[PDB]
């Protein structure tokens, strides 16, 4: 259930290793990624929702979809972006 | 009376003969010589433009050491190092750790050409080249040794390249690929032309001017003396490249050049760039890293390439754009991950430094400045724990540096991923990925520090475990060079 | 926190405070840190394989090759002090014997002997330079490398003397073919073929220990006794005072190479089985050295005696190392 | 193989022979040799304790210049001289002017012994001595020459001893008497033993430490290198003095020593004393002039004299007392007459300097302090014209320095006058007058600057006329070194 | 206010920016500032009188002796660079010919010739050292002094070589009396009395111009042709390769002394009457030099020819100066 | 009538050349000497009278005695001292 991804957090400068769980939703993946960027080198945006997209092809994952179902390669790079939805 | 050099010089390199008791391919194995189907006779057209002979060498080089070691001995009791700007101390600790053993390792890279080049003039110049790097490795151990009692950091002048600390791995990755694991002709091109002629020759000139600007005449004289040796052996790639181009191998020659300039640049932007734009105190900054690059490195390459019948590398325009970005990332990476290096990084983001940065790089405050804004607020507000990391950055599988780029209002960080034989690779630029795909068996089963962490090789598998794996303990682990003094300007 | 030390960490606890030689020469190779992957790249590259086979797998073995110390303690700075003085001597000989017309006083016979037996050494001396510079890049410790570094520079010194004197000889005797003919003499003259075969074969012995033995223990003593000891004595007895002195000056370099070779063999004999490993390599190469010496010295005046002396003097080098 | 020095050294000085085609007195005229009725054979007992041979000399001295000239060249662009304390600049301008041509003139003093000494070991050591002072004169011209564009003052490194400026006259008066106008044996005693062994050897050690304390490593390295030559030739008087004492000439030996130590001291207290107690900034003062004298000069003389079977000079107790006074007078004289020297004197009488002076010399404020009180009030109150003179001070006919001593509440200024053959002479101490009376024909018709002014030789016969006579013009004429900055502390 | 200059005031307006040689060597004597009272003391002291008589009143005259320039431009720094290299050559000869047993190979006859004709030169070479160091202290300009400074140091160099070889010769031939006998040979052997009389007389010629002429124009050429040219050639033909080379090395110093002497004579001939002043001094001293050369060279093998050559070679030195 | 003396002024540190006139009284000699010391390096003493004495033997000259009558050698050294009378 522990599964490594690389987090490319919006408006940060660097991609980071973030362990996530195969049972996490995307929402829970974003929170684990935020911990390493928000309030470290990126300002919160409380009017926005954090979304997860596959870096390589730009595929947007729904909030509630879980890591298990996402078809990711171990260490896959994920963009964590600010959206209205 | 004495002869004139020119009247007998050619006989010193009239040394090729036609072997008979062993074959030519046995005496010059292709994996070590890299003659590339070009004949012994065609390799004898090699003609180094800067000539020198044994008695001239030992006399001129004796006088160089007399001068450098005398300066060092006259200034040693003054203890300048104990009152130097701590960004300057850090610059030297980084320099010695990253370079001393690689200078020495170079001597072997020279020895590779001295034994295996089919060009007899290359074999003799590389014998002097071997002597030059013996000198550089030795003198760059003897100088910092004066400081071992001042702090452990100075032990890393000897120790660094014997560790798995990530900057050392990035150093060996670069040097083993350009000069230790390649055929003689490839070494002449990739090390002496691309890296020594192309970067380090002008880098040592700037470093010596900076040391004298900082008031460190020991180090100014050291760097300055070493720099005067460079061209004697740096000249060796030009003639190899002319031969390859004249004999139907321009594409192979181009490809070696493209790889070596890109890999040089990634190491240089990680270790020199931040020095110029952040460690040297504001009022000592002659020009910016980018200005240095445009004035002293880039036009010089273009002119060399033109004179050799070669092209600007495919990535040249990207490379120009990166001058505004790459090193700002490597600086922020090294400062944010400061406990993972063996010197103290200088933040360099005081109000006056940030206006200099804004003049030199319009848009800096809107981009880079954003991350530093967050970091600065945390330090003002007594949350220093949010300014050190709790994970590893992603590392490039080619350059072994963090994958980093423009943040803030113009976010542009990208990973150039590659799936290859069942494994996923990460690359910090398009050119880094390309160095891998043109020659995948040279790199395939190498693992970067992240790979090792993920495979179970670093145990305990946590940050303390990774620090021990890298040979780092308190006393050597880096921290902010001015002990956060610059935070006062923000309250 | 780690406290500052008084020396490099790898030399801490030496009792004696480390010399300049130790401070700049010890424990510098890093390819020996990971014997399974010497270089920071893929582990199957040709150069990974080359070092695994020819350095790590050598039958000449020790647990701590980094412990080796040059008995002359040479570093770059003291190398150049030393050789700058020795070249002021040699370059002074060249200058002052030229001022005296020394080359004009040689007999036609001797001039012909030089064209045959002296000047084609530019090839054999360059071959030694390639030989010792290969030892440099494949040896297991930086202190062993450095001895080979300075020995290479010496071999290039001998080439350089020979090149210079070749041009002076050509200026004085333009009809002899000095400078033009030496390649054909090295390639085709029976007096050179024993040496030519010995050094071409020795130059593809890639194992570091065998390279050390073939170049430094067997080939060099034979080359130095034939070309420096026997040709130099002959030179002096024939009125060539320049070459009798030149050869003896070059022999000082050769005695220094023998001192470090002897120290290394001493260190190797601390380990059981190494004497035998070395004796076996000596026994494979010695017959080629005998042939080299027989073909060259038999063609000299008083050939048979030159052969007897060069043979026993070159054997004596190895016997005093306990081989 | 090489011989050991000791096995053949004696043959280098087995050079005396019994002349036959000319007489011994013709070959060694007594006025040049000074053998003093002691035979050639008895002079051959001369045995220098520090031995050296030609090849050792040229090798060791080659390396000295390599080192000193390399330091100078590495530091020259940094322009330390443009930011040095101006008391330090003044110290160097004084040093070069007073000494460079006298070092060179010394070579002749060495040549006098090389030709005329009956002791063969003296003749060869003085040949090295001649070489040493050739070096000292040359290098002490080459170094200041770097500064000629900075100001005229630096031209006085060459020009001073060619002038009648009063300090130059005091310098030649001392040097011509000790070393240029005396027999070989007298030179060995009066110059090498009394002055070089006795004062300048330790003076250069202190000067080199002061230069490094001031941050001038060019000058620290220069002085320090020159100092290491001293003992090779300074040793020459000891053996001459042993021979004179063993052969019934202890009284003559004593008298030469008494004269040379006194005359040395008067020059040294005028030019070094004020430097230590007034020009070197307060926080750089290791010890006082008087402390320097007691620690490094006086006990050393007593020990030498004892080991030689000689006595403390008759004036020794007076000389001890004078350590609290003489140089304070020469300083006040040179500062008050500052337009008459070629450097800028530093007043050195700030409140903090005056408390240092009071600790080092209890009673200073009550004595010396009184004159400085008046001067300071005039500067506070805008009467700078009362701080420069309108007449000449009285000058000593022996040392050619102003006759000066304790002022204020313990007034003790005395003139040791002498009427001799119809002329009245003035002397600044009892020992100065005595040097004259023991040998009146050596000094009788010499005239000091005052004598010349009074005789009509300086025309126009006024202060402007006297300045031109001394070769002094605006631009070289001295003024307060800190431009009166220290007056602010008083308002 | 006086403006800073670009060079020393005494060299301002030279057009060419002054060399290191000019910067450290020119216009340094200050006794020539007051010809009526050279020294800053009473004007009747013996040393005042000595310089008035032997420097200022010399019949060899010029309005600006400070204009003289060494053609070799020697300063202390470049003197020692130069001589340190030349001594690495000579000291290398000593070391390496000793290693070879060179002195053991000389014949008994030649060994006896050395005891007679070679080693007693320690006295003649020291006498020249006294000779040129007197020129130093009485010459009218610092650039003239300095040439004499470095020439003195060379004369001491030749003494030192001779002292060293005397002890090596005594070690090899302890029965000959090397080191013990030379004073009696210099004092009593007719072969040395021409030289001994010449140099004892020349050493009391106090006038600077006459000292220059007697030591540098007449005595030195005669000493150098007899002891370096003729004894050195003889040495080489007799199998003494060390001395044949030593002598030729010392002759390089002597050629440099001749170059500056020739420059000074050139400068003197700018002034009417000086050629004649010099020719008159030459004519007084030349007969003593002839006697010196005749007594020494006639006692050598092939004496009469050595005399003819030394005489004409020493005359040729002065004729090429336009005397 | 111009005549040189050397002035050794009380509480000063240095002896100075002072031209005086053969017709000056001692009072006028002291005033010419004061000019070079008083208010330069010595404080006035208005309650005191300046007197002249021969340095060599300590002979006190009366105020009104003139230089002409004093038996001085040219350049003679004179103490200029503060007295009640
Ligand atoms: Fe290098
Ligand atoms: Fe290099
Ligand atoms: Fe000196
Ligand atoms: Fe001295």
């Amino acid at each position: 259930a522990t599964f490594p991804i690389m987090s490319n957090f919006e408006r940060d400068f660097v991609i980071q290793l973030v362990p996530v769980d195969t049972e996490d939703t995307m929402d829970q993946v974003a929170e684990k990624c935020a911990y390493h960027s928000i309030n470290r080198r990126v300002h919160p945006q409380p009017e926005k929702i954090l979304r997860v997209r596959r870096h390589e092809d730009g595929t947007l994952f729904p909030r509630g979809m879980i890591v298990s179902d996402a078809g990711l390669r171990p260490t896959e790079t994920l963009d964590i972006i600010f959206m209205d939805n | 009376s004495m002869l004139k050099r020119e009247d007998w010089y050619d006989l010193t390199r009239t040394t090729n003969w036609t072997p008979k008791y062993v074959t030519e391919n046995e005496l010059f194995p292709e994996e070590m010589s890299g003659a590339r189907g070009i004949s012994m006779e065609a390799w004898e057209k090699y003609d180094e433009p800067y000539k020198i002979t044994y008695p001239e060498y030992v006399s001129i080089q004796r006088e160089k050491d007399s001068g450098a070691y005398s300066i060092k001995a006259a200034l040693e009791r003054d203890g300048f190092v104990d009152r130097a700007d701590p960004g300057w101390v850090s610059t030297m600790q980084l320099h010695f750790g990253a370079i001393a053993l690689e200078e020495y390792a170079a001597s072997t890279a020279e020895a590779r050409m001295a034994r295996f080049a089919k060009a007899p003039g290359n074999r003799n110049m590389a014998t002097f080249g071997m002597m030059d790097e013996n000198r550089h490795g030795q003198i760059q151990l003897y100088f910092p040794y004066a400081n071992v009692k001042r702090s452990r950091k100075w032990d890393w002048a000897h120790k660094a390249i014997h560790t798995n600390e990530w900057a050392a791995i990035a150093a060996r990755s670069f040097f083993d690929d350009m000069m230790m694991t390649r055929d003689s002709v490839a070494v002449s091109i990739m090390l002496t032309f691309a890296f020594e002629t192309g970067f380090s020759n002008m880098q040592f000139l700037g470093l010596a001017a900076d040391a004298a600007e900082a008031g460190d005449h020991t180090f100014a004289s050291l760097i300055s003396s070493i720099q005067t040796d460079e061209s004697r052996h740096a000249q060796q790639g030009g003639p190899s490249l002319k031969i390859l181009v004249e004999n139907g191998k321009k594409d192979e020659a181009q490809q070696m050049v493209d790889v070596a300039i890109w890999r040089s640049w990634k190491l240089f932007s990680a270790l020199t760039g931040p020095i110029m734009d952040y460690y040297t105190p504001l009022e000592s900054r002659n020009q910016s890293f980018k200005e240095f690059m445009l004035e002293w490195i880039v036009a010089q390459f273009e002119r060399q390439l033109l004179d050799l019948g070669l092209d600007k590398p495919w990535y040249w325009d990207q490379f120009m754009q990166d001058l505004d970005e790459t090193h700002h990332g490597m600086h922020l990476g090294v400062w944010y991950w400061r406990p993972t290096v063996w010197w103290d990084p200088a933040a360099g983001v005081s109000p006056e430094e940030r206006e200099w940065l804004e003049e030199k790089y319009p848009g800096w405050n809107d981009t880079w400045g954003q991350c530093w804004d967050v970091i600065t607020d945390n330090l003002v507000n007594g949350k220093p724990e949010l300014t050190v990391p709790e994970t590893l950055p992603t590392i490039c599988n080619m350059c072994n540096l963090p994958i980093a780029h423009t943040p803030g209002n113009k976010w542009n960080v990208k990973d150039y991923q590659l799936e290859y034989e069942g494994r996923l690779y990460h690359f910090g630029s398009e050119a880094d990925r390309w160095c891998f795909q043109i020659d995948p068996e040279r790199y395939k089963n190498h693992t970067n520090l992240v790979d090792r962490f993920l495979k179970g090789e670093i145990q305990p598998a946590d940050l303390a475990g990774a620090l021990m794996y890298m040979s780092l303990e308190p006393g050597v682990m880096g921290d902010d060079a001015h002990d956060y003094e610059w935070v006062k300007a923000y309250q | 926190a780690l406290k500052p030390l008084k020396t490099w960490s790898h030399l801490a606890g030496n009792r004696r405070r480390p010399s300049e030689y130790e401070v700049v020469s010890t424990n510098l190779h890093y390819f020996t840190d990971n014997p399974e992957r010497p270089w920071e790249l893929d582990s199957n590259l040709p150069m990974q394989t080359w070092y695994k086979k020819y350095c790590f797998d050598s039958p000449l073995k020790h647990d701590d090759w980094n412990a080796f110390r040059d008995p002359d303690q040479l570093v770059y700075r003291t190398y150049n002090l030393l050789q700058d003085g020795q070249e002021s001597y040699v370059q002074g000989l060249f200058d002052q014997l030229n001022d005296r017309g020394h080359d004009q006083m040689l007999t036609r016979e001797w001039v012909e002997t030089l064209a045959r037996f002296y000047t084609p050494a530019r090839y054999l001396f360059h071959a030694l330079q390639m030989g010792s510079v290969y030892i440099h890049q494949i040896a297991p410790a930086s202190t062993i490398t450095n001895c080979a570094t300075y020995e290479t520079a010496d071999h290039l010194r001998w080439l350089t003397h020979t090149a210079y004197r070749t041009r002076e000889l050509a200026n004085c005797y333009p009809d002899v073919g000095f400078g033009k003919r030496e390649r054909d003499v090295w390639e085709n003259d029976p007096a050179w073929q024993g040496f030519r075969e010995l050094i071409e074969k020795a130059l593809i012995a890639w194992d570091w220990g065998e390279a050390f033995t073939a170049i430094n223990l067997v080939t060099k003593p034979a080359v130095e006794e034939a070309l420096l000891q026997q040709l130099g004595s002959l030179a002096q007895s024939e009125g060539d005072t320049l070459l009798g002195l030149l050869a003896q000056a070059q022999k000082r370099d050769a005695e220094r190479h023998r001192r470090w070779s002897s120290a290394l063999v001493k260190m190797a004999l601390e380990k059981e089985g190494n004497r035998e490993v070395l004796q076996k390599w000596v026994a494979k190469w010695e017959p080629l050295a005998d042939k080299a010496i027989e073909a060259y010295c038999s063609a000299l005046p008083d050939g048979e005696n030159a052969i007897v002396e060069a043979k026993s003097a070159s054997r004596y080098v190895r016997q005093m190392m306990g081989l």
